[PDB]
RNA sequence: AAGCAGCUUUACAGAUCAAUGGCGGAGGGAGGUCAACAUCAAGAACUGUGGGCGCCUAUAGAACUUAUAACGAACAUGGUUCUUGCCUUUUACCAGAACCAUCCGGGUGUUGUCUCCAUAGAAACAGGUAAAGCUGUCCGUUACUGUGGGCUUGCCAUAUUUUUUGGAACUUUUC
């Protein structure tokens, strides 16, 4: 299947991890291991923030996915 | 600045993959690579690069429709009017290019495409020095002929990675009309035939050092790629790579069952033929002979391919291409085998050593890089450089050096200049670059002022590193000049321009060796007819516009001895006796091959820098070389070996160890000149028999004194030695269809070189390769007597390898036997002719 | 799978390994494995009291690997 | 998969990463793997405490990596 | 399907149509396939053979184009006694590397060099030879996956042989799609005075070859590039209005009406 | 490469039978030894004019390149000037060089048509240029279902060390 996962491509996402951090940004690539690639990223540890840039997360570390906004023009 | 770049935008016809992504991958050392490409004449090199270029750009404008389909093949990397009117690549041209692999991860690559013509081997030389690996490309018809042997020998001798591409398979099937089993033993046969010439390894279809192609039809096979594109979607992904290894080399699957057993059951052709040659033949013979729709259903069904009624409607050939170029995809199989076949860690130190003294010292911390070639693109002239250490930007002031001045080994040692501009080579176009990174090859601007020919570049802040860094040899141009033509400007007032004209050539053409005589008449040395022709055209058109004047083709003789003695200073405080000796044809043949002494091979005489016990170990061991002489061996030359041989040497040993510079400097002075023609001396051993030295030497012993003395001692040395006159010989490669052999014989006789040295049949073709010898001075207009006489059949190449020098048939001094002018000279008396003649342009 | 790691350059040389539980070992690198199991000779613990042992370190545990001398 | 290729493409550039250990490493990346092994040079480690260190050559195990952070030019790269 | 339409422009075909056609035409056409055969019989060696005034044995002999051979100077350079005489230095050389032997070349077009020496084999004797036939004159030298096109049993087809024979043809045949030409626009015999005479000829027909190469060069050397956008074909215009009307007829008859027609007008 | 599902359509029964949204259509096909009027090697870059919102498109002039790789895998004659000729001169040539012509053709576009053919129709209306659904309205199926076609798809199936069959669970102190 994986038909739904392609639909998320190029949307701003809110990804919560097992570590607790929540990464935010557009989705450039997705994988068979669930490796996610994110553009212009910001972790939110908690009134807190940090600028990373391009981030490639592992599959083990990811918990859930949630859309922030529609696909950008 | 950037706006003028924008008016550059509409020039370079952009590309699929854009740039800054590629040029972004640039700085990364381990990526990119350098690939040089060489084959003999008409291997398809330049065309192959044409393939890659179209696998790159979308937009390439200058394609006519007429070329798009078909019939006339595109030349891109043939940028010159000269190349385009001739039909053979002359000045090698690359394209810096980004390509991808089967695994899709793209390497930056530097493509270099060399001439194949033997006379131009010079650039292939240069090509080597840059190239991290070469693709040696073969016309499937001639297999590997001698020139190829010399090639691989050279590249391995440069410690550089290889891969092979056998090419023009189309020519095989269509022209030669091979039953498949003919073809398989063809391919095989060649592959063994080459592996024989492959020292310390073997290649093999699965070794992926062998890649199949035809350019004119534009298709490529690496069985990895090939199968993957197709059979991969068939069978479980486990067995696959095994199945690759299951392909070439006598292996059979009867039904789904791989068995090396003879072929039993019934049908017999090996697995290779089974999934490659035959189905291919079906592609050709059908797409020619088959109803389109029949093909179509096979294109979906088997190959998942779709024809457009346009592509449906084509004359047989252009169709047939679009067929293949459609069935196979943007060849990465090539790249892919390249991709995996180069080892940075293993060989990088090998090659990077081969061109200098290894070290290594000063890793990073520095800019030091190797300058090969001064080149002429559409605008003016750039320089071609490979980057070993450091970065570069426009305007950066940097220090300059040349390879001879690195033969020399603080202040004053460096002329320096800034990088005026940096390009990348885009073939017909040049792609501007501000920043240059380690490992990638680029063009510079403004540095042409600095030098001629090969030049080492560096910029370093550390006199530590400065002392520590090393310097590249003067590049070995794999064939020596050997061809001689006197130039005069037709209007001697025009004389100045011609000079700078010549100057630029000595830059733009590596191998040419130019002189200005005492008499004033300029001299040119080049490989052969064609080569120096290309010069003369670029000379009467490009640079100088001056109508000039040209001699008869000429050679460059040499001066030797076939086996008493005095010498005298004009202030006889010196007493010199130096006789001369002919020398070992064994040591001759080993001096001809200049090596690092690897293996039982007699070490190159450079290895006198290795221990004279080590050198004299090679000597005494291999030659029966006299142990005393081996300890008495003093110096080598541009030429033979000099020995201090006498007891009075030991009588006055320190006196000698003071003046040895005077000895040898005077002696290099000697053998460079000569007694007879003032032409080089070869095959001559000087045992130094007697010396006395001015009385108590109060600035009495001087180089001014002893040098021209020992000069004479050498001269008379040869003169009493029964001197003969050395000549070179072009080693001849001739390619013919069989029945014409008698013809060739005739011509050989008349040319008096007349040496049919070997005769050869070519596997599975109606071809004879004949190998022979003909003297350079007798080599005028040979090739066209061939090409006419055989009605275009056959083919001729005159190459100078092994540098073999025969004897001039005459006796050096006999005055009478001559017969008057305006005739070819009588074969019994020559050397007198030649020598008196040159002397008349000399003394 | 089984990408044979780049420990060819460490063979017959000293190391300063780090492992799970913040424990570390010195040794001459003898041999390596698919899963990165290691063979060390002249093995010395680093508690700062150094005990001589003589050793096969397991792959999973490994955090990293250092070189003492250039 | 694309999430692996991106990694291979940042070989040579300078990279930041986070491990299950809790520490982050910053340095030029030399070799990678399909497993997600790493080999870096001139690394500047920074644990939970803030303790800085220098490691000449360093290895990882992919399983232990949480997330990598790669150079900016690698957004124009081909997918 | 076989052509445009009644305006008859722009023909087209299929293979055996050709292969037959070719087979029939071949007696009329004996022409050496490869360019490499022609060497000093090409165009550019004729030009250069003109601008430099050289005489090729099978090439036509022209006028100087540069009137003056006259400047002759001995000099330290030129002297016979400083020049080494071996080999004749035939003219053909001076047509080969014209910047080499023939000094001061002017308006000289740089010739082609070296083609591959076509090894193509063909059977002009036995046509029962199969498609792929090792020539006598060559040197001696799970079960469910399969090869792809081997699905079809045999590659050799009844056409494919002559598909090969047509893979090499001079311009007309190798193309199966092209357009229409005036009858006189076709030149049949131009091929034959481009060829070597060999030997057995009399000097009559040989000298004739030299004539027709001469004329041929001249017909080549002067292109034009006009355009008539002004002139509608004289017929089309003049057939307008009255005094002329259109019909059909037998050819010979119209011939006759003309015979008395202009016969009158002479009178 | 079968089947399932998804996507696109489709003959469709359909929701709506509204506002919608998509694709096409608001002047067909082909062929006319049918004509009229234009135009005609290609390409980057400079200048001028016009149109549309500094950019894009068209036309004219100048420079450079292409092998003059070729409007025609065709070539015929004439004129002026320079070398050639000779005596003759003409007809005129000869034999070249240059520069000008003419003639025989070819291709493209537009327009008007002629022949054989095509089946919905919404081919309906109003705006203008050198051009057109170019624009605005507009209508055909239709935007959400089930039967029928094709694929651009699932990438094709791994609980035992580097991701999806868990080293987790739990407690306590500090700010
Ligand atoms: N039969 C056949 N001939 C080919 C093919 N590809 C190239 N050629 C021939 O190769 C010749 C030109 O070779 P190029 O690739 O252009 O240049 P080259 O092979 O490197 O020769 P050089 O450049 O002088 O070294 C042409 O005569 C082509 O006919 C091919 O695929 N099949």
């Amino acid at each position: 299947h994986s038909s739904r996962l392609a639909n998320l491509i190029d949307y701003k996402l809110r990804v919560l991890t097992q570590d607790g951090r929540v990464y935010i940004g557009q989705l450039m690539a997705f994988d068979k291991h669930m490796n996610l690639v994110l553009n212009e990223c910001i972790e939110e540890r908690v009134v807190e923030k940090r600028v990373l840039g391009l981030t490639i997360l592992r599959g083990e570390q990811i918990l859930s996915t949630v859309v922030e906004d529609k696909p950008l023009l | 600045e950037h706006t003028i770049f924008t008016q550059l935008k509409k020039n370079i016809p952009k590309t699929r993959y854009n740039r800054d992504y590629m040029l972004s991958m640039a700085n990364i050392p381990e990526r990119i690579i350098n690939v040089g490409v060489i084959g003999p004449l008409h291997s398809g090199k330049t065309s192959l690069m044409d393939l890659l270029v179209i696998d790159s750009h979308k937009r390439i404008p200058d394609m006519s429709k007429n070329v798009e389909l078909g019939w006339k093949p595109l030349r891109y990397l043939d940028n010159l009017k000269q190349e385009i009117d001739r039909g053979l690549s002359i000045k090698l041209n690359g394209s810096t290019l980004l390509c991808t692999d089967l695994e899709s991860k793209s390497r930056m690559i530097n493509f270099l495409d060399a001439p194949g013509h033997v006379n131009f081997m010079d650039e292939t030389a240069v090509a080597l020095a840059a190239s991290d690996l070469v693709l040696i490309v073969i016309d499937v018809v001639e297999g590997v002929t001698f020139v190829v042997e010399q090639l691989i020998k050279q590249s391995i001798k440069n410690n550089v990675a290889m891969c092979f591409v056998i090419n023009k398979l189309d020519r095989l099937i269509l022209d030669l009309k091979l039953p498949p089993m003919d073809a398989y033993l063809k391919l095989n046969h060649i592959i063994a035939n080459i592996n024989s010439f492959t020292k310390g390894n073997v290649f093999s279809p699965i070794d992926n050092n062998i890649i199949f192609a035809s350019t004119k039809l534009g298709f490529t096979f690496t069985i990895k790629e090939f199968v993957s594109y197709y059979y991969a979607h068939s069978i479980p992904s486990s067995k696959i790579d095994d199945f690759t290894t299951r392909l070439w080399g006598s292996v059979y699957y009867h039904k789904g069952n791989f068995r090396t057993k003879p072929f039993e059951n019934v049908e017999k052709y090996p697995t290779f033929v089974e999934f490659i040659l035959i189905p291919l033949y079906k592609i050709f013979s059908y797409a020619l002979s088959m109803e389109k729709d029949k093909l179509k259903n096979l294109l979906r069904s088997n190959f998942r391919v779709n024809l457009s009624q346009e592509a449906l409607q084509y004359d047989p050939q252009p169709f047939l291409k679009h067929v293949l170029q459609l069935i196979f995809r943007q060849q990465t199989g090539l790249v892919d085998a390249i991709t995996r076949c180069y080892q940075p860690f293993e060989l990088f130190d090998n090659k990077t050593a081969h061109l200098s003294i290894p070290g290594k010292s000063t890793p990073e911390g520095t800019l030091w890089a190797h300058v090969l070639k001064t080149v002429d693109y559409g605008g003016a002239e750039w320089s071609l450089v490979r980057i070993y250490s450091g970065l570069l930007k426009r305007g950066d002031t940097v220090r300059i050096l040349d390879t001879s001045q690195s033969e020399s080994r603080e202040d004053d040692e460096t002329p320096s200049c800034e990088v005026e501009e940096i390009g990348l080579l885009g073939g017909r176009y040049v792609y501007p670059v501000h920043e240059a990174h380690k490992g990638q090859i680029v063009l510079i601007k403004g540095i042409s002022s600095a030098y001629i020919k090969s030049a080492t570049l560096y910029s370093v802040k550390s006199k530590e590193d400065m002392k520590q860094l090393k310097f590249f040899k003067p590049l070995d141009y794999i064939t020596e000049a050997v061809f001689k033509i006197v130039l005069q400007p037709l209007l001697p007032r025009e004389l100045p321009k011609l000079l700078d004209a010549l100057n630029k050539i000595s830059k733009y053409y590596p191998g040419v060796i130019i002189k200005v005589e005492e008499s004033g008449e300029h001299v040119i040395l080049g490989n052969g007819e064609l080569y120096m022709d290309c010069l003369l055209y670029d000379l009467r058109a490009s640079y100088a516009k001056i109508e000039i004047k040209i001699s008869d083709p000429l050679t460059v003789f040499s001066e030797s001895c076939s086996n008493s003695r005095l010498g005298e200073e004009n202030l006889p405080g010196l007493s010199i006796s130096v006789a001369a000796e002919p020398m070992d044809s064994k040591m001759i043949q080993d001096l001809s091959r200049n090596t690092l002494g690897k293996g039982q091979n007699c070490l190159d005489i450079d290895g006198i820098m290795d221990n004279p016990r080590k050198l004299s170990k090679i000597l005494r061991t291999e030659y029966g070389w006299d142990s005393l002489a081996s300890r008495n061996v003093w110096s080598f030359y541009n030429g033979n070996v000099l020995i201090n041989d006498t007891l009075p040497d030991e009588i006055s040993p320190e006196l000698l160890s003071k003046y040895k510079e005077q000895i040898i400097q005077g002696f290099y002075w000697a053998v460079k000149e000569g007694p007879l023609a003032e032409e080089p001396i070869y095959g001559v051993q000087y045992k130094l028999l007697s010396i006395s030295v001015p009385s108590d030497v109060n600035i009495d012993v001087m180089k001014s004194q002893i040098i021209p003395l020992m000069k004479k001692a050498c001269y008379v040395g040869l003169l009493t030695a029964i001197p003969i006159l050395l000549e070179p010989i072009y080693e001849v490669d001739i390619t013919v269809h069989a029945p014409l052999l008698p013809i060739v014989e005739e011509l050989m006789k008349k040319r008096r070189g007349s040496r049919i040295y070997k005769t050869i049949k070519v596997a599975g073709t109606p071809l004879l390769e004949v190998r022979g010898q003909v003297p350079v001075i007798e080599s005028a207009g040979f090739e066209t007597d061939l090409r006419l006489s055989t009605n275009g059949l056959g083919m001729c190449q005159l190459y100078f390898w092994h540098k073999i020098w025969r004897k001039v048939p005459g006796d050096v001094l006999d005055k009478d036997a001559f017969i008057p002018k305006l005739k070819p000279a009588p074969i019994n008396s020559l050397s007198r002719d030649f020598v008196m003649k040159t002397r008349r342009r000399k003394g | 799978m089984v990408s044979t790691p780049e420990l060819k350059k460490y063979m017959d040389k000293k190391i300063l390994l780090n492992i799970n539980g913040s424990r570390k070992v010195a040794g001459i690198l003898r041999g390596y494995d698919i899963f990165l199991n290691v063979v060390l000779d002249d093995a010395m613990e680093i508690n700062a009291n150094n005990h001589q042992l003589g050793t096969v370190i397991r792959g999973n545990s490994i955090i990293s690997l250092e070189a003492l001398d250039a | 998969g694309i999430p692996v290729k991106l990694l291979n493409e940042a070989q040579g550039h300078i990279v930041s990463l986070e491990l299950t250990t809790g520490a982050t490493y910053r340095g030029k990346l030399v070799e990678s793997e399909d497993s997600m092994n790493v080999q870096l040079r001139d690394v500047i480690a920074t644990e939970p405490q803030g303790a800085v260190t220098h490691m000449d050559q360093i290895f990882v195990r992919g399983s232990q990596i949480k997330f990598i952070v790669v150079p900016d030019l690698l957004k124009n790269a081909p997918l | 399907k076989k052509v445009n339409g009644t305006s008859y422009k722009k023909w087209s075909f299929d293979l055996p149509e050709m292969s037959n056609l070719y087979r029939l035409s071949t007696p009329l056409r004996d022409e050496v396939t490869d360019k490499n055969y022609y060497y000093l019989f090409d165009k550019k060696s004729f030009f250069n053979g003109k601008a430099l005034n050289n005489a090729i044995p099978g090439g036509p002999k022209f006028e100087p184009l540069y009137p003056r051979e006259e400047e002759e100077d001995y000099n330290e350079f030129n002297s016979i006694d400083r020049v080494i005489f071996r080999v004749p230095i035939r003219s053909e050389y001076k047509v080969a590397f014209p910047h080499l032997y023939n000094s001061r070349p002017r308006s000289v077009r740089i010739p082609w060099y070296n083609n591959p020496v076509s090894c193509i084999i063909q059977n002009d004797e036995e046509y029962d030879t199969p498609a792929l036939f090792f020539d006598p004159s060559l040197n001696p030298i799970p079960e469910d996956f399969a090869p792809l096109l081997a699905e079809e049993e045999e590659l050799i087809l009844p056409n494919t042989k002559d598909a090969m024979s047509l893979y090499h043809s001079p311009f007309p045949f190798n193309r199966t799609k092209g357009k229409m030409v005036r009858a006189q626009d076709v030149a049949l015999a131009k091929k034959w005075f481009l060829q070597h005479p060999d030997e057995e000829y009399p000097v009559k027909v040989k000298v004739s070859y030299q004539k027709l190469l001469k004329n041929y060069v001249l017909n080549e050397l002067h292109p034009t590039l006009p355009t008539n956008h002004n002139k509608t074909k004289l017929l089309k215009s003049l057939k307008n209005t009255k005094y002329f009307q259109q019909t059909t007829i037998d050819w010979v008859e119209a011939g006759l009406q003309l015979c008395r027609q202009g016969h009158n007008m002479l009178n």
